[PDB]
């Protein structure tokens, strides 16, 4: 059984970071490795037998360790180095082997203003008496944004949900999709619809709107 | 194996085959099971440069290669620190299996000799393996385990024979004290038998006298096969193998 | 050279879960396979595996409930877990150790893609789908037992596609939205077909986006 | 020769090619003319087992093999009594020509170093021959004489490099005092260059530092080529060669 | 066989292996058992020059080559009189066994098609054999019987494909009316599959459509495998084989 | 060339060597210069599949291959539309040189026969080339141009010869009217001579009778070499070659 | 496998220009070389070439003044142009035809990098260099007979470097500026060494950027 | 001798374009090819023998032609397809062969606001009595920008020069470097220095400044 540290970190592009893993015993025979998991896909082996770099891995990555304590270190961060990392090791044969709890690496970067859009409810929802209006933010930073919905200038609350793309694989920014849920019997009640973002990287609130017809 | 028959099924339970990755797990060297978790083999099969254990597997005693493969993994390789080439000496190595082997009436360990045994000439000794059958000829595709009974030769007589027909000065020792000689123009080990056991039936018990090491070709006149002398290395073996 | 998992995606409590991994090239004669589990948001946990010698090893808790097996006649490895509970919902992976060790985690070089398994009392249901009027996008809604997959022009439109994480509607059904940013001069100029499938109901459906 | 150019016609007048009988008088090893009747070469080209002089001929410096053959006969072969394999040492031999050679502006003897010369690192040294050009590649059929300039390594630094990536204990000497190291992963001798001269331009005069002997493959990382150290054997050479 | 699996034990009972004498009875060509005493095969395996029957044996449906060899002798060979090379046509031959074969659940004859069957595209057809597995690669040494399902092409479409990328005039027929085409860049027969059967499951019954004949390499683009069209030769076959 | 001498320097001025790119511009086929810009050769050297002209060069009459290479480029290849394999027939092709050749005493065109010439048996005819010298033996590395004088056989006698010891029915024509036969068990062309000229000295003038095409091995009993009959194709040649 | 040109960079009027191309790998035994010229802003023009058979071909105007040659003892091809004039200032290329044709332009598969030649009455002069205070950059000034080359940390800093086209100062000397955009957190954190060379005066000089 | 058309064009990303080449005669034997020249580097062969695609070229490119007239066509434009293109062909052996005049392909894209910077004169200029102040625009579009210099609010004219990076290899935008030339005897005269860009993709003039000390 092992501990891995830090549980999380944040560091800029061009920085250097190191991660530790520890144990009550030692690894039976240099049996320790490091895995990179990109979001949404299988973990990749990076380092094996304490320090052998896997073929095709850019030699930015390095690691070494004293049998009981082990380290993983970057040359310098890129955006696509974004991942969770796990140590894994084995303390005997046939028995005690485990992963660590994992460390999630997140990137500091320059603020970015949200690009804001909105889209009307389409046919088959209304042709089924349902509706949904989507409002969109792209490539913003940091995750600190707040979106109100206002309809006929009347502010709306609840009746809405949000989802976030975890990270941009190259820009390292976020996109946000927001949806106002509705029925047709409600949708016919109001004509003008608007969404308005406040986000720390903006001059101000900025409103984008349309109206039903 | 030059000369000799196909082996009876029951007869050599400690024989091991070493496999290397490729288009298939090809046989390349022999060995012997000396303890439920240790295989004894020649160093020049695995060294002197280090090998990735991903590329290696062990097969226990089958009758015909490849038809019944159950490839065992290897946890560690140990090569005698003095080894660099077979003619210099110390051509001996150990493999530690990941998982121990169920000893069975069909799979059993060979016995190592006591350090006092000399194996004088005239003893009944055999060598076994899946190596080549004539000087350039692969073993044909049914791939049976073969065996041959060789004659033992006293070292200083063997050293003299290696000087016949050579430029080497007679003062220069060719066959060394950590080595043993056997075979003749009709009966020898050959390529791919390397690392296999040479065993002698002493006092009713089979003891491993040596390991197939090197020679100036197969079955050539005045060139007996040279074997690593197992008794010479007992203290090195028992540093790792739990007696 | 790759592994593929297979599984039901959805199972109810108290069935036995079955999974299967298949060697896409060569035969893994000589090699070993381990099964790894990942509950949502948690890290990875090891279930068990089988060595090149066909010896099986099981984690502490897995011995009570797991069986691992191999069948060369199908070039396949198989996992069975009995008496499932809601807490068994996770991604499952098969992975290869090139040394053939049955119980090692430091050198898992080759992995499958993994499959979700969701343990729940509910039924399956297929999704509904809609276009989003033009940036432009495609929308998929009200499906259950994720994943759902979305692809545009059978995937020939690889480029610029964002796709958002599903959220539960309070109705107990998931929804997801798929989006791309493009200059308005591209409208009509590019075909922008949307294609969708949902394996846990074998469903496939297509629709175009246009104003 | 790995790396390097084709040689200018005038440049290496002492270079010799050794030919073996077959379907044609095939080149197999190099040498150097050190006296109008003596050729210096590697022992492992001709020994340790004795050879019939019927099967051997010497060709003096041509530009392209085979196009201008005038094969000279050999009267006697002398191999250092200590030789048995190249890694053990004493890999050196002498050929005595039946007929002496007319020294000419195009055919001239190399000069042997004085016993005090050490050839420290940094010297300008070259090796030449008709051997293979990449790790498995024959020299293509116009067969030109090639040359390359190599770096020199101090012995104890060379012995260290040979231990990297090997099981051999660090106490065990691999590179011996009768040997010399040169080359790098871009510049080396290779198969069929064996026995050829390594020469260094010391004080304006070309001296032969060594003889191409052995190596762990051609141009491999941490495996320089090993050469026989000519100064080590001067007393043995001058027992036969009339100084 | 390019592509495809190892075959299930029960599945192809009529498959035959032809063996030639040498260091061992090596497999060189396939065939099919069509009657308890007759084997059907390709002419280019045995002709056009006459062969000594001393050097030939037949092996019935084993699962792995060489592990179970019970070699049957051959009494007579019959080659179609029109044969001289595979591209000209009439690449078909018959072997008559010395001793008839006990038909058994595991050893059974294939059924020949009625002369009216055309085998139009889209049919489910398979080819089986112990031939090479990629363009230059021998089948690895367990030697299993492999199988693959191939597509069928209409002859005139096949003839068009062979003209792509060639100098041959479009008037010149390459694929002839006594031939049949199958396979694609992912699925084909290869060397050592020659003479093997191509079978199609028509109306629940397995019928032999063709014999593996020739092709411009294995699995090459726009080069389907060419097979001898069995229905074309029925009258020649039934002159000898007792219907 | 089986049998025969090395060629005198002056003697065959129209002989051409065709080179293919690789580790060096290797010789693979012969030809003849028939006009200052056209080379005549066998189709099976270049077809039936199309070749990239990047990979091809022409060499005129050197004495020893590779010693003096001045490789000429090729502008176009023309293969007879009826060609697909050498045994079917029309094994003939044309190369057009990029740059015309300075005719010289050392480099001169062969003369094509008038369509009425039959070349009856007994004529004095020669064939020349750098092909293999015995059934499996490469020409040794000096690479001289060789020559041999062959006998001529009447076609129908040659066709009978090919039927001896074969299964082919005697109705089936093996040797066709666009072909010519020459040689015997002591004297023949062989591998790599393909495409070279066969010339006969008629009325004091050397005329090219044929092109080296195919045969059942080299110098085998009752298997004369088969040549393309040049007079059969004159109308096809003079559609391109400016008479 | 590549060609390299060589040349003086600067020549005065009425000398003879010389150029040389060298085969970096193998020997181009069997191959051909052509010389191509490109005046500033204009398209490409063909000078001449030599075939695999060693026949030389020359363009219409080139026959009056050009010679092309080959020397296997140096693995080199050489061009000489007599009686140069200011209008000869151009980039010069050597390129290979894989068919070995001496006079063809449709399949020049492999090219050198090219070298400028400037025909002018002036002298050479070396550049001066300065840091630009921190975005951050490096500045090079007052050189003559371009090109000049700029590299940071011997080129290990491959990333983000802009470099601007030179302009004539009215003093008859060229100047150029090299720039990168980086977040200010990178200051000091990265070494940002500037290295510069100017082949037409064999000069090399280095300087660091820091506040 | 040949003509190639158009002499220039402009087209958006995702568009399709074709280029023609013509002649008084025909090409001796399919001898026509197309070359791509990236700015600042050697031309690359793309198509040879009228229509064979060079290995490793993405099969976006295509061409065919009737012996006298020939065409080159893109699948759809990317940013890095930016180049000049030339046809070349041969009409005999040893004689008439030539390139065409070439066609320069430029990309329509979305406006981008200039990022503006300025940098003081450094030591060795002033330690040599010279000076130079650099003002910088990045990643703007289109090339239509105008930069004034104002010093102590006094407008400056002449005494300045500009240079442009031809195109961004991936963004397809421009950077501009502007330099105010000066001596120390002038540089000591004024304290405050500013540059101010007007560019069509801006809300307004935007000024960036510093002052000497």
């Amino acid at each position: 059984q092992m501990t891995q540290s830090p549980s999380s970190l944040s560091a800029s592009v061009g920085d250097r970071v190191t991660i530790t893993c520890q144990s009550i015993k030692s690894v039976y025979n240099n049996r320790l490795g490091w895995y990179q998991q990109k979001p949404g896909k299988a973990p990749k082996l990076l380092i094996y037998e304490t320090s052998i770099l896997t073929s095709g891995v850019p030699s930015r990555f390095s690691g070494s360790g004293s049998g009981t304590d082990f380290t993983l270190t970057i040359s310098s961060l890129q955006c696509e180095d974004f991942a969770t990392y796990y140590c894994a090791g084995g303390f005997d044969r046939s028995g005690d082997t485990t992963f660590g709890q994992g460390t999630k690496v997140e990137i500091k970067r320059t603020v970015a203003a949200p690009s804001v859009f909105i889209f009307p409810p389409s046919d088959e929802q209304l042709k089924s008496g349902t509706a949904s209006v989507v409002c969109l933010l792209n490539n913003f930073y940091p995750r600190e944004a707040k979106v109100q919905w206002k309809v006929d200038n009347a502010l709306q609350s609840g009746n809405s949900q949000e989802s976030v793309t975890e990270q941009d694989s190259k820009d390292c920014t976020y996109s946000l999709s927001s949806t106002l849920t509705l029925s047709k019997a409600d949708y016919e009640k109001h004509k003008v619809y608007a969404c308005e973002v406040t986000h720390q990287g903006l001059s101000s609130p900025v409103t984008k709107s349309f109206n039903r017809g | 194996i030059v000369g000799g028959q196909e082996a009876p099924r029951s007869k050599w339970p400690w024989q091991v085959s070493l496999r290397v990755h490729g288009p298939y797990w090809m046989h390349f060297c022999g060995g012997s099971l000396i303890h439920p978790q240790w295989v004894l083999t020649a160093a020049h099969c695995v060294g002197p440069d280090v090998k990735d254990l991903a590329a290696l597997r062990v097969q226990l005693r089958e009758q015909h290669l490849y038809y019944q493969d159950q490839l065992l993994p290897v946890s560690r390789i140990i090569v005698h620190p003095q080894f660099y080439t077979a003619q210099i000496g110390a051509d001996i190595a150990l493999l530690e299996l990941e998982e121990p082997v169920n000893v069975s009436s069909h799979v059993h360990t060979v016995t190592l000799p006591p350090a006092s045994e000399t194996f004088p000439p005239g003893m009944p000794c055999w060598v076994t393996g899946w190596g080549d059958v004539d000087n350039d000829e692969r073993l044909p595709p049914p791939f049976p385990l073969k065996q041959v009974k060789v004659p033992i030769m006293e070292n200083h007589i063997c050293d003299a024979k290696y000087h016949l027909g050579a430029y080497t000065g007679d003062d220069v020792r060719i066959v060394r004290d950590d080595m043993l000689c056997a075979g003749n123009t009709r009966r020898d080990s050959c390529q791919g038998d390397s690392g296999g056991p040479l065993v002698c039936k002493v006092n009713g018990t089979w003891l491993q006298a040596g390991v197939v090491s090197w020679g100036e070709g197969c079955a050539q006149p005045n060139r007996p096969g040279i074997y690593t002398r197992v008794t010479y290395y007992l203290d090195w073996i028992h540093h790792y193998v739990p007696k | 050279v790759q592994l593929v998992e297979s599984g039901p995606g959805c199972v109810k409590p108290s069935e036995t879960l079955s999974l299967t991994c298949t060697v896409s090239r060569f035969s893994l004669i000589g090699y070993a396979i381990t099964w790894i589990r990942q509950p949502p948001g948690k890290g990875l946990e090891w279930i068990g595996g089988i060595s090149s010698a066909a010896t099986t090893f099981y984690s502490s808790w897995a011995k009570s409930r797991v069986t691992i097996s191999v069948d060369t006649s199908k070039n396949q490895f198989s996992l069975k877990l009995s008496s499932v509970t809601a807490a068994d919902t996770a991604v499952y992976y098969c992975a290869r150790d090139p040394r053939g060790y049955g119980a090692a985690l430091d050198r898992l070089d080759l992995w499958g893609q993994g499959t979700l398994v969701t343990v729940s009392s509910a039924s399956t249901k297929g999704p509904s789908v809609f276009p989003l009027a033009p940036a432009l996008g495609c929308l998929v809604k009200d499906y259950f037992c994720e994943p759902v997959t979305v692809s545009w022009n059978s995937g020939a439109l690889t480029s610029g596609v964002h796709t958002f994480p599903a959220v539960l509607q309070s109705s107990g059904l998931y929804s997801l939205s798929s989006v791309v940013t493009v200059p308005s001069s591209s409208l009509g100029t590019q075909t922008y077909i949307c294609n969708v499938n949902h394996k846990p109901s074998n469903t496939k459906v297509d629709k175009k986006v246009e104003p």
